[PDB]
RNA sequence: AAACUUUCAACAACGGAUCUCUUGGUUCUGGCAUCGAUGAAGAACGCAGCGAAAUGCGAUAAGUAAUGUGAAUUGCAGAAUUCCGU
RNA sequence: UGAGCCCGGGUCGAACGGCCUCUAGUGCAGAUCUUGGUGGUAGUAGCAAAU
RNA sequence: GAGACCGAUAGCGCACAAGUAGAGUGAUCGAAAGAUGAAAAGCACUUUGAAAAGAGGGUUAAAUAGCACGUGAAAUUGUUGAAAGGGAAGCGCUUGUGACCAGACUUGCGCCCGGCGGAUCAUCCGGUGUUCUCACCGGUGCACUCCGCCGGGCUCAGGCCAG
């Protein structure tokens, strides 16, 4: 019953049901007994158990994932070039300013025209360090305000970073993250992002408040050069050095291209003894935090982001050359579940 | 609606616009009410020919115990009937306008 | 707008379901009301006493008088009773979600039962008609509260 | 100024619903108004402290009839040939775009709309800002 | 449209025959067209296929792989072509099923009847196109 | 047979009738002037009748029609263009319009109006729409949607954020990130790390 | 079986009715009326040659 | 305050309603005349590798001959069965 | 006024609607109504045939 | 071969094991019961555990599409949350409190300056179609006329509610 459909072998419906019920007990049935059997033999043998656990894993979409065979197009991993080089520049030369010390950084927020999510937007700027959110109209019949020119007044104004929170159904829904840079530089990469489970401390059971110290970013599994551009925005928009007294962590973790927000806080304690000791990936147990554990507790909202545009300048309206849109997300990429653009 | 004569023009048009789809073929000596005024809806445009018109006169003439009826009205222009010299001269004056002024 | 409280990180959560279980709906889930939101070893020796008749169950909604002893104080109610079937399956699934937690990589010292929810299964058309019922339990470490640092003033 | 044209103040007369005696404690019958005919009914009989009846006194004045809060009636609308047929009559109408149509048509009808001045009560349904 | 009384355009009895036909039927159904250098050549524009046949593919996930067919199985009206399998879930490589009318052929494995076949096709087609020509 | 047509049109069926529960009939003709189907207005039941049309290319036209050419639909209108000056415009379908009833005149000038001011908004707000650098984009499909949702939610399942949080912090913290006296850890506990 | 299907209709009123008809067709606005596309022909009863 | 009872929201159960589909049914119409002692209609028993059901068949038993088509069967086992060929 | 109609949000996957007419197996709370499903009684009565 | 027919409680009792299952001594009575998915690709493997059962992990565009499978109402039930309950509930008119949700006029025309460019501007040239007097193009220019665009300047008008 693996490769025959009873429903299109079979034309009555209780006729397949009761053969389908009993073969489905007979199969759990045998399956239960070879299991039984199997472990009687791997208990009176130690070692054909290990040949199980080294003939037979699970499957796997991350070990599964297909690669092209770096122009910001192709998916291949930075690493794996690097070291079959040792058997990136184009990034460089495509975005300078974003590769040598960065500026403190300043951000002003605000979010799309008669907009409504004011105090998330606060929130967002309080996850971002020496950020000022400022509304956009102040009235429903005020003078509208382009993104070009509020990216110029906050240039003028002496900020670096512009983050522009949109919204669709009364909650946040996308993030425009605008790099403004320094001295005589145009303002450079836009990177639209989608938020799209937003959640607040507020509603978070068991959180906290985030304190004034700045926090250290965890920028996880980002491989690919527009994952790695991605990363680099993120570290521009926070600070170079946390404050460790401050034992605040800004968590975005990549994982099939769905970039997950968190922000916990330290308590490094002994292990109790009913804890576990954190096991290694591939190489288990690791060797030297032996009986030490990490307390978290969320301080921060919970934010799913997935990139959809980086552009030149500031949006469409503001990139002009050939190169206008650097990359733009699309369902045919995203066709074959294999296939990360990160 | 291709009308045409059996007669004079023949039967391979029927074919012809038989495959064309939406267009139909009707012969002048069997019209058809239901192709002429589809839906209960008058106004089926009719692609004629000189054949058909010559031999609609002689099948309306020849159809026994049937006659084109005479109408009840001549001049089918009531605004001609209502907005004529001798009509306008007869009236009276009016004792009004369109739209009446409230008095109280 | 308003958002709804987020849901405990499933990696902090272990989750149990059976389904189809042969066991009396009301029994089970008065069972699951009794065990409901205790301590993990707390409810595993509360429904090995049940089995032992040592600690009854109290019913509250689907309650039958049958049984009025000194058990029921514990709890304030008249009735009490000891299911059976109900303690046992009960045993099994919390043992299963313990193994299955254990798997996740959860602390097995700090599981408290956050959910436990019992409903009704397709009645066994056999006029006498069973009960079966599906019983899903939610499982959690103890939510953890940690320092503050001091804010610095600048 | 780009609102309706200047019309008579909107009265209801009456803003709750009419609902059917009993539906309340019968949940088979629905809330819609169904006339009862008993011959000692106490909503027919129009008992004091019972369900009122609709009635044309009840009915609206014909000048403020049909007419949504903003002033303009609700004009369904499926396609900019619509939008076209609000034209010369937007000060009149509000359009109103069919639940069945797709996004890109959607759009189209609200950007001719907007270019044309007549209000849609959804421009939000499908459609999203990019910059 | 139909004008002879014993073709039928109900699609009850169209459907129930599709479904219902005995194998020389179904393989007339699942004829397939031929190439442009073979349709050239030949003078015909579909035959029905066999397992010798190479072909490729127009239409499907599919689209632009090439192989020798492997099998033509009727009852599902589908046929088999080489390396073009999926993996189950035990890793077995199963052949993908794709249609005659999806697929297009490339050559033809040619025997004494497949010559007739399209000896007569082809007869027939110059005879008409010298009937309307003259 | 005005009257004939207008009572068939009007009794029978339109097929440029578009009927609304909101107590109006609109008409679907692209050459009548109001958007109201009604006797004043029906360009099939008004034999001499006169329109108010803009081309594609910005510019306006006055459309003729009368009962001499009744037949001929493909010469039914002439055609007139328009000045782009208002008063002259206007003036021009005075003469152009005399003797015509006093309804067609006001709903000409009407028309004529009333598209020279949506050409007028249709201006602004193409320069008001430049000047924001704003496009409404459609938002995602049903069948997408549900794609990102359910692939967002293996993704979480296999990414156990918490887990690879504290897997970071300990790896930093063995490889000495934090520095000498690290101000993130107990000096206890540290010398356990040692 | 035995319901009224076919109605009976007088010849005179069916002929009377085909008249009708046909100066409906004669009529060029009724075109519109009834839906067709009528705005290219030079003609509304556009009768063509008997040779063509 | 809890328990219990009532109302509502989210979610989850039960159940198969609504929309969709139809190798079906019903009615009408057209062409033709054909069961049996040379064993009829029908009943039973057997025939397959795995056959429960259904179908086919009759110890020549999912059948043989002959003709036609022209490279299969197919749920699994199978042939050294057959491809310019009675 | 009303029987009802339109839209917004979610689900959902292949057809559907407005108007003019034509047609009818066309509108439900009852009929100790039909079929199906589901409750209180009740985890009660009692372990009785059936199961 | 067809239909202004019925569309799984309908249509023949039977769309599927249907005169089948089943009942009766017997003549006879006689049901219920359709839909995974495009393609089984029908969930490999690890791990619980006696099961028509789970946790991972995988297939699919989607598995809260998993042979209990197109969608999935109401009755009834459970968990969470809010409120209320001194011997009935439920309903009407009218506020108040709390919770959630929505978001008011869609908010512009006109005049006057300076520049720029296009045009029924030019008794300008050429071509085309035509209702033969109306249109549409190609080519020069800006003396006059009219439009816009830009940068100034001034004015007015507006939706609702109170005094
Ligand atoms: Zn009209």
């Amino acid at each position: 019953l693996s490769r025959v459909s009873l429903a299109r072998t079979i034309g009555n419906k209780l006729k397949r049901q009761q053969l389908y019920i009993q073969a489905k007990k007979a199969n759990s049935r045998a399956k239960h007994e070879e299991r039984h059997r199997r472990r009687k033999e791997e208990a009176k043998n130690p070692e054909l158990k290990q040949k199980r656990l080294e003939k037979n894993q699970p499957a796997s979409i991350d070990k599964k994932r297909i690669w092209d065979d770096d122009s910001l197009g192709a998916v291949v991993d930075v690493a794996e070039l690097k070291r079959r080089r040792l058997e990136p520049d184009s990034l460089t030369s495509q975005f300078p300013n974003l590769f040598e010390p960065p500026p403190v950084p300043k951000i002003l927020v605000t979010t799309g025209i008669n907009g409504t999510i004011h105090k998330e937007a606060e929130e967002i700027a309080s996850i971002f360090p020496n950020a000022t959110y400022i509304r956009r109209t102040a009235h429903r019949y005020a003078y509208k305000y382009s993104v070009r020119e509020i990216a110029k007044f906050a240039k003028n104004r002496g900020y670096t970073a512009l983050l522009v929170v949109q919204e669709d159904q009364k909650r946040p829904s996308r993030l425009v993250v605008v790099h403004l840079n320094g001295e005589g530089v145009p303002p450079g990469p836009t990177l639209t992002y989608t938020i799209r489970n937003y959640a607040p401390g507020k509603a978070i059971p068991g959180h906290g408040r985030a304190t004034n110290h700045y926090p250290e970013l965890l920028l996880n599994n980002f491989k690919t050069p527009l994952g790695l551009l991605a990363a680099k925005s993120m570290h521009i928009l926070f600070p170079s050095k946390p404050e460790l007294a401050g034992r605040q962590v800004v968590t975005l973790h990549n994982q099939r291209d769905y970039i997950f927000f968190r922000r916990h806080r330290y308590v490094f304690r002994e292990a109790r003894p009913t804890e576990k000791n954190v096991v290694g990936a591939d190489g288990k147990e690791m060797e030297g935090v032996k009986g030490i554990r990490a307390g978290l507790q969320e301080i921060g909202p919970r934010m799913t982001l997935k990139l959809r545009r980086v552009d030149k300048g500031v949006g469409r309206a503001g990139s002009e050359g050939p190169d206008a849109v650097k990359w733009e997300w699309k369902a045919k990429m995203e066709k074959k579940r294999t296939r990360f653009n990160l | 609606l291709i009308v045409y004569s059996p007669e004079h023009d023949g039967k391979e048009l029927v074919k012809g616009f038989r495959n064309i789809p939406g267009v139909e073929t009707c012969p002048v000596d069997a019209l058809n009410l239901l192709q002429l005024a589809p839906g209960g809806h008058l106004g089926r445009f009719i692609v004629w020919t000189s054949a058909a018109i010559k031999q609609l006169d002689a099948v309306y003439e020849s159809k026994k115990g049937f006659f084109l009826p005479a109408n009840i009205v001549s001049q089918a222009d009531l605004s001609r009937l209502i907005n004529s010299t001798e009509i306008q001269s007869v009236l009276r004056a009016p004792k009004g306008e369109a739209r009446t002024k409230r008095a109280c | 707008v308003r958002y709804a409280a987020t849901e405990i990180a499933p990696t902090k959560s272990a989750r149990a379901r059976g389904s189809y279980l042969r066991v009396s709906f009301k029994n089970t889930r008065e069972t699951a009301q009794a065990i409901n939101g205790w301590k993990l070893q707390r409810a595993l020796t509360f429904l090995q006493n049940v089995i032992d008749k040592k600690e009854a169950v109290p019913m509250r909604r689907y309650a039958g008088s049958t049984g009025r002893t000194a058990q029921g104080k514990q709890w304030g109610v008249s009735r009490a009773r000891w299911p059976v079937k109900s303690a046992q399956f009960l045993i099994g699934l919390l043992k299963n979600a313990e193994a299955n937690a254990d798997a996740k990589g959860l602390d097995t010292g700090n599981l408290i039962i956050k959910h436990i929810q019992v409903n009704q299964a397709p009645k066994q058309r056999r006029p006498y008609m069973s009960n079966p019922c599906h019983i899903e339990l939610i499982l959690t470490e103890a939510e953890e509260t940690v320092q503050k640092s001091e804010a610095v003033v600048r | 100024m780009v609102a309706a044209k200047k019309h008579v103040p909107i009265v209801k007369k009456r803003t709750k619903r009419f609902m059917r005696h009993q539906s309340d404690r019968f949940k088979c019958l629905d809330s819609a108004w169904r006339k009862p005919k008993g011959i000692d009914n106490r909503v027919r009989r129009r008992f004091k402290g019972n369900l009122a009846m609709p009635s044309i006194g009840y009915g609206s004045n014909k000048k403020t009839k049909h007419m949504m809060p903003s002033g303009h009636k609700a004009f369904l609308v499926h396609n900019v040939k619509d939008v076209e047929l609000l034209l010369m009559h937007n000060r009149t109408y509000a359009a109103e775009i069919a639940h069945n149509v797709s996004s890109r048509k959607r759009i189209d009808i609200i950007t001719r709309a907007k270019q044309l001045g007549v209000k849609v009560t959804n421009a939000k349904a499908k459609v999203t800002t990019e910059v | 449209m139909k004008v002879r009384p014993t073709v039928s355009s109900s699609r009850r009895k169209a459907r129930k025959a599709h479904f219902s036909a005995p194998s020389s039927v179904r393989r007339v159904i699942m004829s397939a067209p031929l190439s442009k250098e073979l349709r050239e050549k030949y003078n015909v524009r579909s035959i029905p296929i066999r397992k010798g046949d190479e072909v490729q593919i127009v239409r499907g996930a599919h689209k632009d792989k090439e192989g020798k067919v492997t099998s033509v199985y009727r009852l599902k009206y589908v046929i088999h072509v080489e390396r073009v399998t999926r993996e189950k879930a035990t890793g077995q490589t199963v052949p993908i099923g794709i249609h005659p009318s999806n697929v297009v052929i490339t050559k033809l494995h040619l025997d004494k009847d497949r010559e007739n076949i399209l000896a007569r096709i082809k007869a027939g087609r110059e005879q008409v196109a010298k009937a309307k020509g003259k | 047979s005005d009257e004939i047509v207008w009572q068939i049109i009007n009794q029978q069926f339109c097929a440029f009738k578009l009927k609304t529960t909101k107590g109006q009939n609109f008409c679907r003709n692209e050459y009548s002037v109001s958007g109201l189907c009604n006797r004043q207005s029906c360009p099939l039941a008004n034999s001499r009748y006169a329109t108010v049309r803009q081309s594609p290319k910005g510019t306006i036209y006055l459309y003729i029609k009368t009962i001499e050419r009744s037949h001929m639909p493909s010469k039914w209108w002439e055609k007139i263009k328009l000045s782009q000056n208002y008063q002259k415009a206007l003036e021009q379908i005075d003469q152009r319009l005399q003797f015509f009833p006093k309804f067609l005149i006001h709903k000409c000038k009407q028309r004529l109006t009333r598209l020279v001011q949506v050409a007028i908004r249709m201006r602004r707000i193409a320069a008001e729409e430049a000047r924001l650098g704003e496009k409404l984009v459609p938002k995602m499909a049903p069948k997408i949607k549900k794609r990102e949702e359910a692939r967002e939610r293996k993704a979480l399942a296999a990414a156990k954020l918490e887990r690879t949080i504290e897997r970071e912090l300990l790896d930093r913290l063995r490889q000495g990130a934090y520095g000498d006296q690290p101000l993130n850890c107990n000096p206890q506990i540290w010398k356990k790390v040692l | 079986i035995w319901r009224k299907w076919h109605v009976k209709i007088n010849q005179g009123q069916k002929r009377f009715a085909t008249a009708s008809a046909l100066a409906a067709s004669a009529v060029a606005p009724l075109l519109m009326a009834r839906g067709h596309q009528v705005s290219t022909v030079p003609e509304v009863p556009l009768v063509v040659d008997s040779a063509a």
